[PDB]
């Protein structure tokens, strides 16, 4: 922008964020790509099983307690034995029911629980720290907001301790994955895809995006390339140059894609 | 499935007009400020109309009928192979 | 001898049946719907449904001017 | 969450150690 | 499942869920300090309400 406004560059070809404010100083072409405010987490891991897992809903105790019991049960009906036999199917009765209902109560445990929806519920708890980089059109947006559940975040965001803001895009991604899903980096929809689709795929975006923009090619007020440029967006947009264009970068050499 | 296209609705003004800027600044404002979700929202789903299930399937046990059925004819054919 | 084998049996089967009747209620229903079409490209790929845009208009000039090829085979 | 709870069931194992009991008593009564 | 439907909770547990859906409507007094506090309102979820 400052190279715009000042006359060192004659245009601007990038990811950037179509503002308000950017747009009082210089001139933004219609929008070559759409992008949006999104929450990028660490995906959670598919299965862990074990064999431990079958003996998780009955204790320990009841296993070792169960196996004297038969023993027990065993040595008496060695030394009448309808009521042992009776007895016996009560008890075992009893332990198959507990042990059915038990492992039903883990088998709700396991689907039933959703870490993360919308940015709302990011702002109703406290458990997992969010954040944003140390500059750029988000952190702005989240400053300018007047609305709530922005404004919540970005008064939690600026007070908390120790800083959740991070200087770079690849910084935020491995504080994302090192932290074991703890924290979440607030990224444009754009980046937070292409990062989706890179390897080691451990990253994933949830929820839809917090609002809709988009990126623009810029040049200086007054100047003579503007209206072409414009039009040239507007022919490639039409020819569907632009789609191919990002399905090349993003998609199609995509490793997890 | 998805949108074939991507691409948007504008405000139009003639050019070389003087309302064109303030109408485009005016645009961009609206859209930081969320008046335009805000607005969708109201007119598109705020009164959508059109909008977990505890009841009973006959279908289900259908299957097992049907497997039922076959084994019972499975004996039959045992039954006449025998006699 | 084969007392051992119908216990093993036994408590195998058991393990299982308790793990289905588990398992079963907390599946419940999927109330899922199917869809005829699932993307535009596979629109274009039968006859059987018949498809069509407005009389006038940016989308059918759209797939007039597309040198696409699914969009092209559909335009025609 | 499991609470895989030995106590609740503990009971069942008493009266499951009664009836082993009852059972070794008529087992006495009878020889 | 039918024990789980009895079991179940929290129809409406706060004055934001009924901003939140339109399936039940509801309202106040024709004036007073209620509806009053409802127009004054700046506050989103009451807002919204209001509206
Ligand atoms: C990647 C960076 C630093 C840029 C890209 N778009 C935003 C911009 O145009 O400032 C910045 C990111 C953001 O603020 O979400
Ligand atoms: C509804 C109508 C006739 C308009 C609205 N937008 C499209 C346009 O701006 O061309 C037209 C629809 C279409 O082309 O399918
Ligand atoms: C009962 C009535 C009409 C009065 C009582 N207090 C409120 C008041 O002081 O106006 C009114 C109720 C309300 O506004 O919900």
């Amino acid at each position: 922008v400052g190279e715009l406004v000042y006359g060192k560059a004659d245009i601007a070809i990038a990811p950037l964020t179509i503002t308000l404010v950017r747009e009082e100083v210089i001139d933004f072409s219609k929008p070559f790509m759409s992008l949006g405010i999104s929450i990028m987490i660490k995906k959670p891991q598919k299965s862990k099983p074990g064999v431990f897992s079958f003996l998780d809903p009955l204790a320990y105790e009841i296993w070792m307690a169960i196996v004297f019991a038969y023993i027990l049960v065993s040595v008496v009906l060695f030394l009448s034995a309808r009521i042992v036999a009776g007895v016996w199917w009560f008890f075992t009765l009893i332990i198959i029911s507990s042990y059915t209902a038990n492992l039903a109560t883990f088998l709700t445990v396991e689907r039933m629980v959703s870490p993360i929806e919308s940015a709302e519920d990011l702002s109703k708890q406290t458990e997992i720290a969010y954040g944003t980089l140390d500059s750029g059109s988000t952190k702005e947006f989240f400053r300018r907001s007047k609305i709530a559940v922005f404004d919540k975040m970005w008064t939690y965001m600026r007070s908390a301790e120790p800083s959740v803001f991070v200087r770079t895009t690849a910084e935020g991604v491995a504080r994302v994955r090192k932290s074991k899903g703890k924290y979440a980096y607030l990224l444009e929809s754009t980046m937070n895809e292409y990062i989706e689709q890179r390897k080691p795929c451990d990253t994933m975006k949830v929820g839809g995006n917090l609002d809709s923009k988009g990126y623009g090619i810029a040049t200086p007020k007054g100047s003579s390339l503007g209206t072409p440029v414009n039009l040239a967006v507007l022919k490639l947009s039409e020819q569907g140059v632009l789609d191919k264009l990002k399905n090349k970068w993003w998609y199609d050499k995509g490793e997890c894609g | 499935g998805g949108n074939l296209d991507s691409k948007g609705y504008g405000i139009a003004t003639p050019k070389g007009s003087s309302l064109g800027t303030p109408v485009n600044l005016a645009v961009l404002k609206l859209s930081e400020q969320g008046v335009l979700d805000k607005l969708k929202n109201k007119w598109w789903y705020d009164k959508g109309e059109c909008g977990k299930t505890s009841a009973l399937s006959l279908s289900n046990v259908a299957g097992v009928f049907y497997i039922l059925v076959g084994g019972l004819g499975l004996a039959m054919l045992v039954a006449l192979i025998e006699f």
